């Protein structure tokens, strides 16, 4: 609740191209404003972040390694075409807020794209144009264009493969062909990607999550003038450390608590733990999950 | 520091063919974009082409496209520019730059190599 | 073709003030950039994204722009400072893409 900004892992929140933001998206911390991720916390806006939020954001994963970037990482939309990214933008509904350069999201080969514009030109209200800027200042984040957490796995999912009942095409993926009388609507549909997967868009999100008493469970801090603190200074129980830490009952099951000398407290952080996720009755483990809203057409039968 | 440093021959006749290679350290080099910027004797700076980190999406110049083709190592950290066709128009100094964005500028060069 | 026009000589005096003025049509809506380079080197960024300045660049230099004009200013200039200046834009139009100005050497005088 207090520590949504202490963030797993290193804590990154910004695009490779976009380097101006780094003195405070690099990383994110108590203190600061993030345009790339600070607009993931407006409540009701991004709930499946909000729920599993101490898991990581998606530029998060890709500075963490877990998540890889796609060829030309930003495709231009003042170019020839830019045609690489337009195809998977067109079939979702999503609305950039003014003085966006950058928006990125989870393409649907698995790896992280963006849709960016010229210097000093801005994303429309639908994400699908650039025009010249209206203000003075651009935002110097991207902006993401999906509800989303990651996490690190190496559970192979290859032999996986999008499957929903009466569905033609959901955004680029064409399921099979149909011959009746479709009905085409946007629809908010979840999905995840695996080790070895594409997009796997679903029908039901059914998710589960085992705590346990790894280092990305926890939260440490030490000196509201609060910042964060590496977790990996502090020794382990019978084992070698820089610095002196307490925690919660948690983390002093694990490691080696002083009350009295202690640079830091550690808790526990809710809602963390490996997360598995149920698709077509087998559990496993993904590397994201997430939803979008795109075009989804169904047969009448 | 960041040290993109430059190999290559540069004395031919004209319709031959030549091959620059700048090899990089310093920083990662998969994530950042490399272009080939040129500069004819005591005139200004021509740029020719660029390539993406991964190795699609190449875009050349038009005075140079069609002759010219280049490429990437991400493993071994080079980044090559062949010359094919060449005549005297193209007689310059070649330097590669990295950009980090398609849209950005240009941060540090290579040492420049005579044509 | 979008083009940059660079006056190609500015002589001052060491301890006055430089002024290069990199000139193209409606060039306020576009990032600009100020490379320096010397006789038998490579240039070398001293000004990005209009105004601003990479580690290692002294406070002496400053980038503006608005309209159709784009400035660099090299205040308490040195005799160091004697070079090419080279302004440079993205421009997704006809194939170049990087548009690099005429350039404007600078001459230290009282040298």
């Amino acid at each position: 609740d207090p520590h949504l900004r202490n963030r797993p892992g290193k804590g990154h929140n910004y695009i490779d191209g976009m380097t101006q933001e780094d003195a405070t998206c690099k990383p994110v911390t108590y203190a600061g404003a993030c345009s790339s991720f600070d607009v993931l916390l407006e409540k009701g806006k991004f709930p499946l972040f909000q729920s599993y939020a101490h898991h990581r954001t998606l530029l998060e994963a890709v500075h963490d390694t877990i998540i890889a970037k796609a060829d030309p990482p930003s495709c231009d939309l003042q170019s020839a075409h830019g045609n690489p990214c337009m195809k998977e933008k067109l079939v979702m509904k999503t609305h950039c807020p003014n003085d966006y350069q950058s928006a990125h999201y989870l393409n649907n080969d698995g790896k992280m794209a963006s849709v960016k514009c010229p210097p000093k030109y801005e994303l429309t209200e639908d994400c699908n144009f650039c025009r010249q800027m209206t203000g003075a200042s651009l935002k110097k984040g991207s902006y993401p264009l999906q509800d989303l957490f990651c996490q690190s796995s190496e559970d192979d999912g290859s032999k996986l493969k999008t499957k929903m009942k009466g569905v033609c095409e959901v955004g680029v993926q064409a399921l099979k062909k149909c011959d009746g009388q479709l009905s085409t609507a946007h629809e908010v549909v979840p999905f995840a990607v695996f080790k070895n997967s594409k997009k796997v868009y679903l029908d039901k999100l059914d998710l589960k999550t085992e705590e346990n008493l790894l280092p990305d469970s926890f939260v440490c801090f030490e000196h509201r003038e609060l910042k964060s603190f590496d977790i990996s200074q502090c020794p382990k129980i019978g084992g070698h450390g820089s610095k002196k830490c307490t925690g919660d009952a948690a983390f002093c099951s694990a490691y080696e608590c002083t009350a009295q000398y202690a640079n830091a407290y550690c808790s526990h952080a809710n809602g963390s733990g490996i997360v598995q996720i149920q698709v077509s009755g087998v559990w496993k483990k993904p590397l994201c999950v997430g939803y979008e809203r795109v075009v989804v057409k169904r047969e009448l039968s | 520091q960041v040290q993109l440093v430059q190999s290559g021959g540069g004395l031919v006749k004209p319709g031959g063919s030549l091959r620059l290679s700048c090899a990089a350290s310093g920083f990662t080099f998969s994530d950042y974009y490399m272009s080939w910027i040129r500069q004819a004797p005591g005139k200004g700076l021509e740029w020719v082409s660029y390539i993406s980190p991964g190795g699609s999406t190449i875009y050349y110049a038009d005075s140079v496209k069609g002759r010219f083709t280049i490429s990437r190592d991400n493993a071994k950290n080079s980044l090559y520019l062949q010359m094919n066709s060449l005549r005297a128009e193209d007689t310059a100094v070649y330097y590669c730059a990295s950009s980090a964005d398609v849209y950005n500028w240009f941060d540090p060069w290579g040492q420049g190599t005579l044509v | 073709s979008y083009e940059l026009t660079q006056p190609p000589s500015v002589s001052v005096a060491p301890g006055k003030t430089a002024r290069i003025t990199c000139g193209g049509n409606n060039i306020g809506s576009k990032s600009v950039h100020w490379y320096q380079q010397k006789p038998g080197q490579a240039p070398v960024l001293v000004v990005y994204d209009d105004s601003d300045r990479p580690s290692g660049i002294p406070e002496r230099f400053s980038g503006s722009n608005s309209g159709n004009t784009a400035t660099l200013t090299i205040s308490r200039v040195e005799a160091g400072d004697e070079a090419d200046y080279y302004c440079q834009v993205w421009d997704s139009s006809s194939d170049h893409l990087y548009v690099f100005g005429t350039g404007t050497k600078v001459t230290v005088l009282g040298q």
